[PDB]
């Protein structure tokens, strides 16, 4: 379960 | 130079309510998490709430310092989040960020609030001078910290000026100079300042994230010296 790692 | 501005703080009393706002401009607010973050002199930088996304039926996750108290939301269609207060507790003052991408690169200006079990160890002070390599260390009392931890590095300047650097570990925010970059070291997540300036005299702080929560540093003092 991860964070948001969608690109910055 | 994407914004993010806050609105409604002010002065309140204990068992009081009041909701904040945020409404941001610059990037596809929709595609990302959002966040609430607060600042106080004691108690340092919190973690408050978090909110998804519209195919994540915008679940929400809460510190349990606020849960049952505050609600986070937000609004796609006219790019705010929102974080109402209900039942305030002179605990709960301080300074009020919204923040979130790669996952704390853009942060509001902050907006006060006055009402009148892990812990991630930083350095309290660290002294360099330009052009020196500074590295900064962040530990969990929990183990060794992975890229699971999905660390983040932020930088204050004054005046309660918050800038993302560094997220995932070692993914550096756009627009941050290549003089910062991320790491993990000895079972640490570290940022390293290759030729220090004396502009990056700040603050520090880390961010690791457990499962669904984040938990923030107490922060480094950097003094650029010379
Ligand atoms: C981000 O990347 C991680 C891997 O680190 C997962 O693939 C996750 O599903 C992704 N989540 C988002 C929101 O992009």
């Amino acid at each position: 379960s991860a964070p948001d790692t969608r690109p910055a | 130079q994407v914004q993010l501005q806050e609105s409604g703080g002010g002065l309140v009393q204990p068992g009081g309510s009041m909701k904040l706002s945020c409404v941001a401009s610059g990037f596809t607010f929709s595609n990302y998490w959002m966040n609430w973050v607060r600042q106080s002199p004691e108690k340092g930088l919190e973690w408050v709430a978090e909110i998804r996304l519209k195919s994540n039926n915008y679940a929400t996750h809460y510190a349990e310092s606020v849960k049952g108290r505050f609600t986070i939301s937000r609004d796609d269609s006219k790019s705010s989040v929102y974080l109402q207060m209900n039942n305030l507790r002179a605990e709960d003052t301080g300074i009020y960020y919204c923040t979130g991408v790669g996952q704390f690169a853009y942060w509001g200006q902050g907006t006060t609030v006055t009402v009148s079990d892990i812990v991630v160890t930083q350095e309290s002070a660290l002294t360099t001078s330009p052009g020196e390599t500074v590295t900064l260390t962040c530990r969990s009392s929990t183990g060794a910290v992975t890229t699971s931890n999905y660390a983040n590095w932020v930088q204050e300047k004054p005046d309660h000026l918050f800038t993302g650097l560094i997220g995932g570990t070692n993914n550096r925010a756009p627009g941050v100079p290549a003089r910062f970059s991320g790491s993990l070291i000895g079972d640490k997540a570290a940022l390293t300042i290759t030729g220090a300036q004396t502009e990056d005299e700040a603050i520090y702080f880390c961010a690791l994230w457990y499962s669904n929560h984040w938990v923030f540093g107490g922060g480094t003092k950097l003094t650029v010296l010379g």
